[PDB]
């Protein structure tokens, strides 16, 4: 959508999910940096009536700023020059049911933005947890189209942000932990039409293949795999799901996204490579077909679910080669980089040495290399096992900066023991197969349950990290870096933190009310520079926190893993905004005051 | 089974010292049943079908209305 | 208890409701002030992972800090020197169906104190909705004792702060709307085991009149009017709940509150005064025996439930005689000044000329006069009545300024229509009997439904107001006046506002996350003033919002006086911390890290 | 009904014009039936009794036992 590439390059807007189809978190924002960031304080704040998870990020069209919650997913649009006014809100009613069937809280990501023509009103478009694709008009919030996309009672939900391309809008999919096999769809933003649907595992047809699929790249696999990896119809159950984070090239015409983790949990249900899952995927916008496609983690063992966010960048290669490349940094433990045109494998770097299930990801085969010991299987306990299955890295959205050529990692240190079942498949049950137990990895301290995060600076290229803190937490809600030589992120303990993005030194931080698991982002309003947050701890680590569990099992393992989070942070629900001087629109007592003398 | 072992491109899957090729006539045989295993497809069939009557309405009067009984 | 008068000294504690046994929420703190309050910043925040109404107000026993949420009344003790650190944590389980008979929202009140000895531990004195009156040993959580003073299925629910004096805890009561009969106990802190109990209407043994009760003004009514001023058993459901506030005198050994409400709200079903509801009430610390008690509304026909704040001060009356005296801003639109030692009526001011149920209120009969055409009936719809049910003033605790003799008073300026029914008394059911129609007074806006509250500084011996200000709503959660020249409240709209306390101009507010019926606190902690308040709306003015109501007439009548509110707010809730320039203990980065390098 | 007029200090009520000094046996009789008028008496000798029961265990043994079933 060229409306939006261009409205993406004035700082007063933040338009998409990401920021931008780089997907980079990038603002060149100056106006607060390692200078005076000591300076930043609370502008303002506004909290959405929900409590649980609250993800994803508002997004800001001049004026207006748009914000989500937590279930039932309602919509506002607050006044940037009098917040606390609400322009509109839109509050859906769904079954309440669908809670029932959340694998990992009731959080969602966020909403996109499809800017109008003059037939046509610009609409917010947002999913509800209960499986719907709504579109609202953007400046009224009425309903302008609501379509059916994951049924209930057949285990599936939505929690991602869909996306904008073109005059299309892209939705995803949850359920790989009750058996839901992954699909994508593009409706289209003025009919609310089905302009095409694909799938992640079965006949190609219905995976969308494009008759080149991998044609750089045979040894990846190319025809017939969706079901050759698979033993009879196990497919069809299969997982796949794609909840996770979207990029765009506009001149590929190539969105790009990672399929989830196959179904069940129990990797002896299912013998095979279990293709289509686990997979970096690029498809072609308009008619989805797939144009190539990289299996990470080929027959799943740790449910290490592929839909990790994605970074698009142009950076040259170590032979000479100017590339135009995305980097992935995945569950399983391995950083991907891929040249975003046709899948060349460039780089596959461990998050972490501790990372095990691997030895190494050996580059011109593009196979992982597995350590036995590690694995999983019936009639066994895999024993520190790392990554666990949260990953080394969860849905937090990072950050990129293409001056510095660097990544800005929120990374999770979580270690696992792991032990499979056997369970039958009921549509609209649970369909895990598991009983994990998670805890610190090596660097954290295993005794006492802290040290489950990590952020880290890394370049694609040349394979380092230029720098690495350890964090209490896992750092489970992205990053957002800036031109003023600042990165910003939210812990699940209840800070936005600030590091000197040359060095990581901390510079800066600030008690919110409640632990991050959503990303920061920036814009310009009125001369003055905002960085705002959602707080409200929930997601997968905040599960024992959220429904009060105490069994370390519970929570699919998540519940032992974060028994000390509760110490540090309880459930809220908010956007905190920030500046420079706190200057907001209040620093005049008169707005928003009934005598205004 | 380390995972580089691979029958063909795309397809290295091995099973584990002990456990089988196939798992059908196993005592891993998951014994899933097809009726289950359709259900998705009908349920989609459904939401296509509605969807595509949202939509074809909309087009003819310019306004959504959701709930196909209409 | 001298000790909590010792410790009320320093400004580094806030150690009851209200703050000291004045209850006159004022700090001689000056850090903050007239000439700096433009450097105010926020400094830090806690969510309660609660939603709903969050009243009252924490209290700061040195390093400690005690915050207290909506029902299910959770307590959290945070770490002033790291208050993301939770130091403990108490979670009620309480049976649900506590909400159901709650009239106005599942709000509580606050936390009291009880000093330790060398026996005993220091202990947190909590109420329940569900009725109990709960004792936590201050520094670990942990019950130590939890006694039963409300049953549900007989209508009954607790929402007030308890209070402590001496080594008694004391415990009010709620449900005047559910036909409860007012009754206030006080338990011995060190046994749990009950002191003395008595009610607000019968037989005058079972209302524990003194000896002597009334003697200096007996024309107010003396023996034998619990039974006498009613017909027949109708006392039995008669209402007199006190779910307001508390004031005690050490020297005279007097607990001043103000009873509530009779029932129904069907005047008619009931003729005569009503006695002891509605009543200003002085009893014996220790025996709970009643010396004084002045009815400030004669069989009510209008739901002013008497329970309003009470504020002590020392002035010199309008004859020159040197008096100790109590101060209370009503429901029924009069603010009344009493000595506080026998009764003696000093002063009754209309809190805004609009009022009209009365043509005034004589002094020397205590008596007010009622304008007939204002009262309500069976059979008959009472129009423009001011003021409502809601009050001119509701259950926010004001402050007063010793220095300048000055009451801050949060102020409502809603008008009503009022029509009663004829039903049944089934305990444990509402027992209402009215149909209201609320809206804002002539001052305000009532075509757009704006305009509903004041904020007003007043002399109660001289009967003037120094300033007086319209505020868009109601001003529901009471102010803070310290000697820095300024006072401070929250609004229903998400405000912390500070006025200049000489002149009411206001000169600083800041954009809170939800709206506020709490009173904003006051504390130092290492050298550092600090101003907290609990933000989340709700309480009568938020029903509307909170439970998703959109009948004018639901809520008991707030849903269409309100209907604007959510225009501006959503639920929440947290508290706020503010000081100069945001100093807090993060100014240090390390504090809090995993890795402190 | 002025509120001013009294037969005695502290009760000045007096019906309005059209209703009457009693209700009983009117129109506006309200007909409350005693059983539910002493519910709350009745509710309170309860906790009276369970309260003086937990903390007479209490002074024995120095720990508070909520559930007087103990
Ligand atoms: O495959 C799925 O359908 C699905 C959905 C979601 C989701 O919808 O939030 C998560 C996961 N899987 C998952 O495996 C996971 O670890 C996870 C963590 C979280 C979270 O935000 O903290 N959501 C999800
Ligand atoms: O008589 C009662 O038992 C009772 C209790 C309460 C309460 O418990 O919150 C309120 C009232 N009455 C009442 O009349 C009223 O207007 C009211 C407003 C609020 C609020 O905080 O906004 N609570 C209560
Ligand atoms: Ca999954
Ligand atoms: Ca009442």
């Amino acid at each position: 959508n060229d409306k939006l590439i261009e409205l993406s390059n004035s700082n007063e807007n933040w338009v998409m999910p990401g920021k931008n189809y780089d997907s980079n978190n990038y603002s060149t924002s100056t106006q607060i940096n390692v200078d005076n960031v000591k300076q930043l304080k609370h502008a303002w704040s506004f909290s959405t009536g929900e409590l649980h998870g609250h993800e994803g990020a508002p997004l800001v069209i001049g004026d207006v700023m748009y914000v989500h919650s937590s279930f039932p997913n309602k919509t506002f649009a607050l006044d940037l020059n009098d917040p606390g006014h609400i322009l509109w809100q839109h509050s859906p009613k769904q079954d309440p049911a669908a809670r029932s069937v959340a694998c990992c809280d009731l959080v969602n990501r966020g909403l996109a933005y499809w800017p109008g023509d003059d037939k046509t009103p610009s609409l917010i478009i947002k999913t509800q947890l209960d499986g719907h694709l709504v579109a609202l008009n953007a400046k009224t919030g009425e309903e302008f189209w609501k379509v059916e996309n994951g049924d209930i009672k057949v285990g599936q939900t939505l929690t991602q942000a869909p996306y904008v391309v073109h005059d299309l809008a892209i939705v995803g999919s949850s359920g790989a932990e009750l058996g839901v096999r992954g699909h994508v769809t593009a409706y289209n933003v003025r009919t609310g039409e089905q302009a095409w649907r694909y799938y992640a595992t079965g006949p190609d047809a219905e995976i969308g293949l494009a008759d080149d699929f991998n044609s750089a790249n045979p040894h990846y696999g190319q025809k017939g795999l969706g079901t050759a990896t698979w033993e009879g119809d196990a497919w069809k159950i299969g997982g796949g799901t794609n909840w996770g984070w979207y990029a765009y090239d506009p001149a590929a015409n190539l969105i790009y996204y990672g399929s989830g983790n196959p179904a069940p949990w129990n990797e002896t249900m299912r013998p095979g490579d279990n293709k289509w899952t686990m997979t970096i995927t690029a498809r072609d916008a308009d008619t989805g077909k797939m144009k190539f496609g990289y299996q990470k983690t080929p027959h799943d063992e740790w449910d290490f679910a592929g839909v990790n966010v994605i970074m698009l960048s142009e950076q040259t290669d170590k032979t000479g080669k100017k590339r135009k490349l995305l980097t992935h940094p995945d569950r399983n433990g391995i950083v991907y980089t891929l040249d975003r045109e046709n899948g060349d494998l460039i780089s596959a770097d461990k998050l972490d040495d501790t990372v095990n299930v691997f030895k190494t990801v050996d580059l011109k085969t593009g196979l992982p290399v597995r350590d036995p010991e590690y694995g999983t299987r019936m009639d066994h306990k895999g024993t520190d096992i790392c990554p666990s299955a949260m990953g080394y890295h969860n849905q937090g959205h990072d950050s990129y900066d293409p001056q510095k050529q660097l990544f800005f990692m929120g990374i999770n240190h979580i270690c696992m023991d792991w032990e499979p079942f056997m369970l039958p498949y009921r549509a609209g049950q649970f369909f895990v197969g598991a009983t994990l137990w998670m805890y610190p990895g090596p660097k954290g301290d295993r005794q006492n349950y802290l040290g489950l995060g990590q952020i880290k600076a890394y370049n694609a290229i040349t394979n380092e990290y230029k720098w690495q803190h350890m964090e209490r937490f896992s750092v489970w809600g992205g990053t957002l870096a800036t031109a003023g030589n600042l990165v910003f992120y939210g812990t699940l303990d209840g800070f936005l933190k600030a590091r000197n993005s040359d060095t990581g030194e901390l510079v800066w931080k600030h008690k919110l009310p409640s632990g991050v698991i959503g990303y920061p982002m920036t814009y310009e309003h009125k001369g003055v520079q905002y960085i705002a947050v959602m707080s409200g701890v929930g997601g997968w680590p905040g599960v024992g926190l959220v429904f009060d569990l105490q069994d370390p099992t519970a929570g699919l393992g998540a519940v032992g893993a974060f028994k000390n989070l509760q110490n540090y942070t309880q459930m809220g629900g908010s956007l905190e905004v920030f500046s420079l001087d706190g200057k907001n629109p209040y620093d005049d007592v008169n707005v928003g005051e009934y005598e205004k003398g | 089974y380390d995972g580089t072992h691979c029958k063909a491109p795309g397809n290295c899957w091995e099973p584990k010292p002990g456990f089988p090729e196939k798992i059908a006539g196993s005592k891993y045989d998951p014994k899933h049943d097809p009726k289950e295993l359709n259900k998705q497809v009908e349920s989609r069939k459904g939401e296509e079908e509605r969807n595509a009557n949202r939509a074809e309405h909309f087009k003819k009067t310019g306004k959504w209305v959701y709930d196909v009984k209409k």
